[PDB]
């Protein structure tokens, strides 16, 4: 049906603090009388430029900024204007995740980046080199164990041992994103993955590893290490697992770069709640007592708001988290992150488990991330 | 770097006869109907590494596809497209959205007369040339 008038309904994943953020939507009805629905649909990233088109979907969506620009080109977000008091409670470079054609296209909330979770109990010095992996994880087999599982089907996890030794998506100057210069598969890039791809080759990884099986295996304490960002601690948490989180390993002496996202919140253009939905997120969200229910749900990482993140600084989880954040690098939010994410999907899928070398899925995805742009360029008007 | 074929050819000291083109995607080597197809659509040579690079047919179907079916969007009669760009219908690149080809001064004029409206697709303007317009 079309957006209900008079109430919020929101989208977020569901590896986020959803009942946390129910409960800062229950405090908002308390006050207002205005109800808040908080609902986790699978692919909610997918579905919402299809419904919004239509008019319809949720009054905000949650999502990392990556994918915000292509929203905004489709006129589906509103735009965000706080005052410039607001604007000052919250770390500037959160804001510019969320900026697009010089517009504020959402509200920044917590800024993620992975580490190397790792159990104390089975790997008091964890490794700070990929390299040391395979012997450390021959070793640790000895004792009926394994060095390292984690998610190998979402490249947000492989991406920072593909960056590592010179990969990205598209080249950063002035500002400003190129699209004409992609990085997916320069000798960097193949360096990365071919040692990925080697790994598993080596029997030190299983290419159909993915996030549930990585998420089990940690915390049943059957592997020493995993990488994965500040949601999962509190599923560690429960299993009982003594762990640490610290920096990525580096490999050829560089570090792991993360592709760093901010959980933002954006407003659907055909929202007739507007209003509501800033006065939610402005005055109901961002504050210390809603950034903390939605984190002891789910921990969020470090919150955009400058008065809770200076408490959650003191955490060693959270330094660690902003240490591989500023080894790696804030996504682009471009309409063209979705073809460059689908495209290096399928290229670490397809070159672990050994269908294409890696050098042919790279250069396929090198083509699928700038596909629409390539054809631009071939249909456009030049000489 | 030449962005059209021939100057293209007149800067590897060939012809348009005789040139060896890949394409951009799937650098399959292009059939020479292909090379020719390419000059006449007035299409774009592409670099990539600092090679040179046209398009087949199979490729450039298929992502003209894709950008169609995942990049829909609206559409102008001509007067208003003259009046958003101040040029004239003959001046502005429009091409037919099922060859690629630049639609003649003609075929635009005719759109304009009998009030068809040009789609827009991801910033480019096209109709429909009189060779799709007549055929089984
Ligand atoms: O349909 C067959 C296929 O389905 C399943 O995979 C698909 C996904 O279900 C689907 O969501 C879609 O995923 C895309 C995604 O739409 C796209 O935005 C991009 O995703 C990026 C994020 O945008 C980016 O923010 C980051 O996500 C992090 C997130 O920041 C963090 O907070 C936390 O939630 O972890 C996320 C990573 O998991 O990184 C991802 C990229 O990894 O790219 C996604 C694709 O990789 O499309 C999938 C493929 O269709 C099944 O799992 C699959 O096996 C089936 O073949
Ligand atoms: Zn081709
Ligand atoms: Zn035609």
């Amino acid at each position: 049906m079309k957006i209900e008038e008079g109430k919020l309904v929101i989208w977020i994943n569901g590896d986020k603090g959803y009942n946390g953020l129910a409960e800062v939507g229950k405090k908002f009805e308390k006050d207002t009388g205005i109800k808040v629905t908080v609902e986790h649909p699978d692919k909610l990233e997918e579905k919402f430029p299809q419904v919004a088109a239509t008019g319809d979907g949720p009054d905000i969506i949650f999502w990392a900024h990556d994918r915000f620009g292509g929203y905004a080109q489709s006129g589906l977000l509103a735009e965000i204007t706080p005052a410039a008091a607001f604007q000052d409670k919250l770390y500037p470079f959160t804001w510019d995740a969320v900026r697009y054609n010089g517009k504020l296209i959402a509200y920044p909330i917590a800024v993620e980046a992975l580490s190397l979770i790792y159990n104390k109990d089975l790997l008091p010095n964890p490794p700070k080199t990929w390299e040391e992996i395979p012997a450390l994880d021959k070793e640790l087999k000895a004792k009926g164990k394994s060095a390292l599982m984690f998610n190998l089907q979402e490249p947000y996890f492989t991406w920072p041992l593909i960056a590592a030794d010179g990969g990205y998506a598209f080249k950063y100057e002035n500002g400003k994103y190129d699209i004409k210069d992609v990085g997916v598969d320069n000798a960097g890039a193949k360096a990365g993955l071919t040692f990925l791809v080697d790994l598993i080759k080596n029997k030190h990884m299983n290419a159909d590893t993915d996030y549930s099986i990585a998420e089990a295996a940690f915390n049943k304490g059957e592997t020493a290490m995993t990488i994965n960002g500040p949601w999962a601690w509190s599923n560690i948490d429960t299993s009982a697992v003594n762990y640490g989180v610290t920096v990525l390993p580096t490999f050829k002496g560089q570090p792991s770069k993360p592709f760093v996202g901010v959980l933002s919140a954006g407003i659907n253009a055909a929202s007739p709640n507007k209003e509501l939905a800033k006065e939610f997120l402005e005055n109901y969200l961002l504050t210390d007592e809603g950034l903390e229910a939605v984190n002891k749900d789910k921990p969020l990482g470090a919150v955009a708001l400058k008065s809770y993140e200076e408490e959650l600084a003191k955490d060693p989880r959270i330094a660690a988290t902003m240490e591989n954040a500023q080894k790696g690098e804030i996504m682009p939010n471009i309409p063209q992150m979705s073809a460059f994410w689908y495209a290096v999907r399928t290229a670490v899928i397809n070159a672990a488990s050994g269908r294409q070398t890696v050098d042919a899925a790279l250069a396929a995805a090198q083509t699928n991330a700038a596909a629409e742009d390539i054809l631009d360029e071939l249909l456009g008007e030049e000489r | 770097r030449p962005r059209k074929l021939p100057q293209l050819c007149t800067e590897l000291q060939t012809t348009i006869h005789d040139i060896i083109l890949e394409c951009v995607y799937c650098k399959q080597q292009l059939l020479r109907r292909e090379v020719y197809d390419f000059a006449r659509r007035d299409l774009c040579i592409v670099y990539r590494d600092g090679n040179p690079y046209a398009v087949c047919d199979k490729c450039l179907k298929f992502y003209s596809k894709i950008s169609e079916y995942r990049h829909y969007s609206y559409s102008l009669y001509g007067t208003t497209l003259e009046q958003q760009y101040n040029k004239p219908l003959s001046d502005l690149l429009i091409r037919c959205i099922n060859c690629q080809k630049p639609l003649s001064p003609e075929e635009k004029q005719r759109h304009l007369d009998k009030k068809q409206r040009f789609h827009n697709i991801r910033g480019r303007w096209t109709g429909r040339c009189m060779s799709c317009s007549r055929s089984s």
